[PDB]
């Protein structure tokens, strides 16, 4: 997402002409979704006249990049208190990452879940009151938004939860 | 706005010994010693997308200067956080990834196919000075 | 392939169908990238 919003952003456009890998499905698909993207083909001229390649570019000087990030503080407490906090009382930093993107994949493809649906199936990982800390922070973080009647839906940009790889 | 944020919206003040800070920043600093929870790093990395944690402020305050470096751009100055940050902005001069198109500052005509063609028009409708940086740096 | 190609190539390519999305283009973009 990060290489994608600077070179959109300094007017240059992404040509594709192979299938993007299943990591780069998620950033392209919510990038078009999110109508900030123009597209434009570069035709050709068999099967392979039907599948041209692609090029991508921003609109206008409209911003890709999300604001600065605030000081959500990881859920903490009691030591073994939560799956996440050890014996001394500190963040598992493998477990968090761990959790949070547990919760966040089960939220995207359904929806408006709500809190009691959602332990249901993490039962064998989460009481109800960890998942209403792990909500909570995704809340926070502007990754999930409340649907009426208590539920929660996945907004844009919500794989930039962590750095890493 | 100031009024608003200096007779209303109180949020210079302490949730709970009810002083207040001349920056939210100092505020923080408070909420996490002379009000703080029972855990054992009580301070957090302020910025994106980093998970870690601290015992002592000068920990932090090292962790900041050290992997968060505030730095602009070496070719266009544009500011970024980081050895990442200026790591991933640098793709967007690399000539070998990014196939630009080749143009005079000034000169709106220009239409050049290869680098060392558009030296020409600096070299000659300008000179060596005032041509563009990321244009000069062949600095890899 | 177009992996390959100059960026003035690429622009003439799109004008062969139709030269407004080509002069469009050319007037705003600074340069194309493989999605690699
Ligand atoms: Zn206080
Ligand atoms: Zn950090
Ligand atoms: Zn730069
Ligand atoms: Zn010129």
């Amino acid at each position: 997402r990060c290489k994608v919003n600077e070179l959109l952003e300094a007017g240059n456009a992404i040509v594709i002409n192979q299938e993007p890998s299943d990591i780069s499905s998620w950033v392209l698909i919510d990038l078009i979704s999110g109508e900030l993207l123009n597209m434009d083909v570069i035709p050709m001229v068999e099967i392979r006249t039907l599948t041209p390649p692609l090029i991508i570019y921003a609109n206008s000087q409209t911003k890709l990049n999300t604001a600065r990030k605030s000081a959500v503080k990881v859920p903490l407490g009691k030591p073994f208190s939560r799956l996440w906090v050890n014996g001394s009382g500190s963040i598992r930093p493998n477990i968090w990452k761990q959790v949070v993107t547990m919760v966040v994949n089960e939220i995207i493809f359904h929806p408006g879940i709500t809190l009691s649906r959602l332990q249901s199936r993490c039962r064998e990982v989460l009481s109800l009151h960890e998942i209403s800390e792990i909500c909570k922070w995704l809340l926070e973080r502007q990754v999930l938004i409340t649907t009426d009647f208590d539920g929660y839906w996945v907004n844009h940009n919500w794989y930039s939860i962590y750095e890493s790889t | 706005r100031a009024h608003i944020l200096s007779v209303h919206l109180h949020k210079l003040t302490c949730p709970h010994c009810n002083k207040s800070f001349q920056r939210p920043y100092r505020l923080r600093n408070h909420i996490s010693k002379h009000h703080d929870p029972e855990v054992e790093n009580p301070y957090q990395c302020t910025f994106a997308g980093c998970c870690k944690e601290f015992r002592i402020w000068s920990q932090l305050q090292s962790h900041i200067k050290n992997d968060h470096p505030k730095l602009k751009c070496p070719i266009c100055s544009k500011p970024c956080v980081g050895e990442n940050g200026l790591q991933m902005h640098m793709i967007i001069h690399d000539d070998s990834l990014v196939t630009k198109n080749w143009k005079c500052h000034i000169c709106p005509d220009m239409s050049f196919s290869r680098k060392h063609d558009l030296l020409t028009h600096y070299g000659s409708i300008h000179t060596e000075e005032d041509i563009p940086l990321e244009l000069k740096y062949k600095i890899s | 392939d177009v992996k390959t190609a100059s960026f003035q190539d690429i622009i003439n390519k799109i004008a062969k169908l139709d030269p407004k999305t080509a002069e469009t283009m050319k007037s705003e973009l600074k340069g194309f990238v493989d999605e690699v």
